[PDB]
RNA sequence: AGGGCGAAGCCAGAGGAAACUCUGGUGGAGGUCCGUAGCGGUCCUGACGUGCAAAUCGGUCGUCCGACCUGGGUAUAGGGG
RNA sequence: CGUUGCCCUCGGCCGAUCGAAAGGGAGUCGGGUUCAGAUCCCCGAAUCCGGAGUGGCGGAGAUGGGCGCCGCGAGGCGUCCAGUGCGGUAACGCGACCGAUCCCGGAGAAGCCGGCGGGAGCCCCGGGGAGAGUUCUCUUUUCUUUGUGAAGGGCAGGGCGCCCUGGAAUGGGUUCGCCCCGAGAGAGGGGCCCGUGCCUUGGAAAGCGUCGCGGUUCCGGCGGCGUCCGGUGAGCUCUCGCUGGCCCUUGAAAAUCCGGGGGAGAGGGUGUAAAUCUCGCGCCGGGCCGUACCCAUAUCCGCAGCAGGUCUCCAAGGUGAACAGCCUCUGGCAUGUUGGAACAAUGUAGGUAAGGGAAGUCGGCAAGCCGGAUCCGUAACUUCGGGAUAAGGAUUGGCUCUAAGGGCUGGGUCGGUCGCGGCCGGCGCCUAGCAGCCGACUUAGAACUGGUGCGGACCAGGGGAAUCCGACUGUUUAAUUAAAACA
């Protein structure tokens, strides 16, 4: 908290907009802008491109992942059903 | 314009031609009723089938 | 200061009117129209972003005029895809090969047995 | 180096218009160096006098068209710019003349 | 245009067909030898003066020579 | 145009047993502020009101990196757009 | 060998066509020339595209190696094979280096914004010249002017997410910011791209500046001299480049052009061939239409030479934060459809007013106050971001000084030997650096000084306390309603 306490990423947005929206955006606002780990390389490059793709800067693999996260939950949890699937059906 | 088509063109030159005044003999021909060209267009007023 | 006009009926500032200037054995300075910035070749493999080398960046309608050498590289994939990506598809398409062949005979001794 | 510089008056002296001792002396007055008008600044330029022509001769850098300032100012003071005209001859010269 | 570097060169350039006009420019300190072609202006400089001289006899069959002044 | 404010990130120093916190920088965010061109058109209920003008003029004003301004091309036509 | 007829063989497309004088789209520039046209005429330098058959010519393909003889030897013949180029560890290179349908790829082909850097144009400074103006006094003066097209070749200067060596924690490298590293950092060596910058061919012959002649004339006449050297930068304009930021915005197609993978074919048989996405040269051609001028306080539209409207490029000095205003050069004008003489009332547009200070009026409408900068100082309230230039204070000129902020280059001196310079060996090793040489510009402080005047013109917020409405930015009735209406 040195220059702001308790703004920080929506202290661009000034007064507008209320303040739980921007309560509300700085958790997204934060995550979306986070450079997040390549696990393909290992490097904190993956950033988010566009909406629902990231792109490993060295890497250079892009990928579909959430809105405003590398991952959301539902695709996490939806993974590791299939994998379990998977397995139930081939044995 | 300064960028004519040929159409456009070949149009200006007819009414170019066109504005001359009469010729003074025409006046004294046998049953002239002419005097003055009367179809005699100036281009500041008076502005073209355009 | 010698203010200067354009030299052509294109008035407008667009990627069509760029220019320089230059000044003239008659000392005066004279705007010349400048041919647009050519590229060089971006690789077939499409992961590696640097473009490639050993070929003369120039507006594409050009390598008509161009001998073969500039617009190329001594290697297999020559002027069409980096050094690393050939490289890399070399051992890469040798390896898989050897592969299919261990799995062929690991399908032909299964073969034997059975 | 030697700066050598002549300033001949030829065709003004011979109609007597102008005296080139008086314009001398001037010269050996004025001719600064250094910021240091009088005494040419020690033993540095050095002028001379052959009846019409002026020649001054300098050791240190020495700009030729001081000299042509220093006649338009004598010219002046002698109310001669009117009927006569400083140019340059030739290189490392000028030259008085009518129009 | 294009320059040369060979007094052989420049002979052989002036001994083509399409060739013509072998006009001379005595710069002082260079003494030039433009020779005309269907594409090029060909060029050699001949910095010694004795050598030019003796250059200029040797264009062969009636060329125009148009020495430059 | 040119200025102002100075958001995240980054550095150092100091404290803190840790959590982390302070101080000084750097950084340059924004349907952010001033303010030109631009776009507009508040008030003077000013000028004009057989006008310069069948809606103009002057000062004063709003906005001026964005739901910004703008040329050309192209689409939508009358109980229709 | 062409040309055609027939037979077989192969062939996806994708919609005929139209649609941009600002998108895409090969290739032209310097000088001259007109009463009026010039990248179009003339001179000179180029260049692309198409053709080039019989192939016009060189060069490449390609002229090796073997064995057998004969010859002192250089070599000559006989006969056998090879030959769709070579160099580099590599990035990749070299003037060419066969090849079809087919396939893959690229280029064409990409938003806005910020920051930083390089290159030019212009500005600036210090000097050289040539011509000027000033000269009562002063002024080594002030003013002008001081050049090199495209296309080639060289070389700086930028950039590289290229390669090789090698192996980094006491972690290093490094940007204004970042950012990079065992998926290879630093360090050394290289490779490639751009090179609009210099040099050079062009090109001094041409241009410009000066002095000077030839000619009653006509005359694009002809000569001299010169066209120099340096330095600066949050400078501005354009540009190339790197690197970030923003997006529930992710920012054109196609014609055209190339590269690669493939390997169906073709070539001649030991001096030559087919082959040149051909290398260098040579020859021939490029039709059609537009091209005057105005482009706006007089060539356009508003009935007009109408204070209206109407898309762009270029863009000097001073002051200054500044493309603000004010004054200036370059260039441009004659005060906007008239003149003269008066200086009454009413006006329109500016100003100023003693004492009071909103008593005026529906209402502070109108005008006035405030205004820049630096230094202090800053409330309630709050969505904690703001409020905020809150408010409230002080200073500001001229002059003469001081202090504080940067770059470059230099020691390998002693001894030896070789030609002030090199090479070797030994000291030295400024390793607290010191010495000489350059150059912008700011900031702070101090003295003195003036009739307290100083952001001297220009530019340039009046504040405060509360209530009502609408969260906000946005939009709206062209021509009486900008709002609390719509969004
Ligand atoms: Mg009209
Ligand atoms: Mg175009
Ligand atoms: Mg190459
Ligand atoms: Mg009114
Ligand atoms: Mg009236
Ligand atoms: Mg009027
Ligand atoms: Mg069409
Ligand atoms: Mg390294
Ligand atoms: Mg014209
Ligand atoms: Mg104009
Ligand atoms: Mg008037
Ligand atoms: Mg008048
Ligand atoms: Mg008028
Ligand atoms: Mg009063
Ligand atoms: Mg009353
Ligand atoms: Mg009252
Ligand atoms: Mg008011
Ligand atoms: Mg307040
Ligand atoms: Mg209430
Ligand atoms: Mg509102
Ligand atoms: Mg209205
Ligand atoms: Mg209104
Ligand atoms: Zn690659």
């Amino acid at each position: 908290a040195k220059r702001t306490k308790k703004v920080g990423i929506v202290g661009k947005y000034g007064t507008r907009y209320g303040a739980s929206l921007r309560k509300m955006v700085k958790k997204i606002e934060i995550s979306q802008h986070a450079k997040y780990t390549c696990s393909f390389c290992g490097k904190t490059k993956m950033k988010r491109r566009a909406v629902g793709i990231w792109h490993c800067g060295s890497c250079m693999k892009t990928v579909a992942g959430g809105a405003w996260t590398y991952n959301t939950t539902s695709a996490v949890t939806v993974k590791s059903a299939i994998r379990r699937l998977k397995e139930l059906k081939d044995q | 314009s300064s960028h004519k088509t040929f159409r456009i063109k070949r149009f200006l030159a007819k009414k170019q031609k066109q504005n001359r005044p009469i010729p003074q003999w025409i006046r004294m021909k046998t049953g002239n009723k002419i005097r003055y060209n009367s179809k005699r267009r100036h281009w500041r007023r008076t502005k073209l089938g355009l | 200061v010698q203010r200067l006009t354009y030299r052509r009926r294109l008035s407008y500032n667009t990627a069509s009117n760029k220019t320089r200037l230059s000044r003239t054995p008659g000392n005066r300075i004279v705007y010349l129209y400048t041919k647009k910035v050519g590229k060089a070749p971006k690789s077939a493999c499409g992961v590696c972003p640097g473009r490639l080398r050993g070929v003369r960046a120039v507006r594409p309608k050009v390598l008509m005029r161009l001998s073969k050498t500039k617009k190329h590289v001594s290697r297999a994939y020559g002027g069409s895809m980096c050094a690393k990506c050939v490289r890399d598809r070399i051992k890469r398409a040798f390896l898989i090969e050897e592969q299919k062949i261990v799995v062929k005979v690991l399908k032909a001794q299964a073969q034997s047995q059975k | 180096q030697v700066l050598k510089f002549t300033l001949d008056c030829t065709h003004p002296v011979e109609d007597g218009i102008m005296d080139a001792a008086n314009f001398e002396q001037f010269l050996q007055e004025r001719i600064k160096v250094n910021g240091k008008a009088g005494n040419l600044g020690g033993g540095v330029v050095t002028i001379e006098r052959s009846k019409s022509k002026i020649t001054v001769t300098s050791e240190v850098p020495f700009s030729k068209r001081y000299l042509k300032y220093l006649t338009k100012k004598y010219l002046k003071k002698n109310n001669l710019r009117d009927w006569l005209r400083v140019v340059a001859n030739s290189k490392e010269s000028y030259e008085l003349r009518y129009f | 245009p294009r320059k040369i570097e060979e007094i052989k060169d420049f002979l052989l350039t002036a001994r083509r067909k399409d060739a013509k006009s072998v006009k001379i420019k005595k710069n002082k300190d260079n003494v030039k030898f433009k020779v005309r072609c269907s594409r090029y202006l060909y060029t050699l400089v001949i910095t010694d003066k004795e050598k030019a001289e003796k250059l200029k006899q040797s264009l062969p069959p009636g060329l125009a020579v148009k020495e430059l002044k």
